[PDB]
């Protein structure tokens, strides 16, 4: 589902700091989001991702 | 910016960064206290960088100023990207001088053909990651509506206008989002959006400064 989405950064051209999980790395990771657009594998913070996101939290 | 080159350190006395954590978007110092953006790169906190050359060096001529009031357009739409400008109010005046200047804001709207500069600190790929940390700037030509209607089929609506090439090679990227584009001394549009950056028929998509103008002057005046 949207945890499996890839890291899209969007249309719009500012650079945002989240975090997406990572499938192949069975966790999260930062990426560069640009205000809009994208999916919702989009976390404000890597706590916050791995909560949702993979694993047995 | 990609494709572009490094400007002259004096240069673009007009552009300035937008800093939360770090830079995060460009910006136009229209006066003394007020800087113009795009409103999808809205923060709550922002802290305005004039006189910059080379953000990760400090070089003596910069001036640091909180945002006092952060206005984005009552109409931004978040979806369609629909009036994406915004307004800053710096909580103390810049001080002007030769590094440190306004641009005039446009008396008419842009166009067709016109080579007009396009600057910032964006990323200089089109398939990966290569931020600056030195200006960098762009020559670009103002394209025609049936250019950038047939670029972006459904999606360009009347607060936006393409520059840039169809051939693809030369465009702005991310973190030029509100940064200047200027033709022949004047503000003509703010960095918004595009699919990807410098990709073939999928030109940089800019907000019309020109059709906020009058909205700018009363926000200044009612914000006084
Ligand atoms: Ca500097």
């Amino acid at each position: 589902e949207v945890c499996s989405e890839q890291a899209e950064t969007g249309p719009c051209k500012a650079m945002i700091s989240r975090w997406y999980f990572d499938v192949t790395e069975g966790k999260c990771a930062p990426f560069f989001y640009g205000g809009c657009g994208g999916n919702r594998n989009n976390f404000d913070t890597e706590e916050y991702c791995m909560a949702v996101c993979g694993s047995a939290i | 910016i990609v494709g572009g080159y490094t400007c002259e350190e004096n240069s673009l006395p007009y552009q300035v960064s937008l800093n939360s954590g770090s830079h995060f978007c460009g910006g136009s110092l229209i006066s003394e206290q007020w800087v113009v953006s795009a409103a999808h790169c809205y923060k709550t906190r922002i802290q305005v960088r004039l006189g910059e050359h080379n953000i990760k060096v400090l070089e003596g001529n910069e001036q640091f100023i909180n945002a006092a009031k952060i206005i984005r357009h009552p109409k931004y739409n978040r979806d369609t990207l629909d009036n994406d400008i915004m307004l800053i109010k710096l909580s103390s005046p810049a001080v002007i001088n030769a590094r440190v200047s306004t641009i005039s804001l446009p008396t008419a709207p842009p166009a067709a053909g016109t080579e007009c500069l396009i600057s910032g600190w964006g990323n200089t790929l089109s398939f990966g990651a290569d931020y600056p940390d030195e200006l960098k700037c762009l020559d670009a030509p103002v394209l025609t509506q049936a250019e950038c209607k047939a670029s972006y089929p459904g999606k360009i609506t009347n607060s936006m206008f393409c520059v840039g090439f169809l051939e693809g090679g030369k465009d702005s990227c991310q973190r030029d989002a509100g940064g200047p584009v200027v033709c022949n001394g004047q503000l003509q549009g703010v960095v918004s959006w595009g699919h990807g950056c410098a990709w073939k028929n999928r030109p940089g998509v800019y907000t019309k400064v020109y059709n906020y103008v009058d909205w700018i002057k009363d926000t200044i005046a009612a914000n006084s």
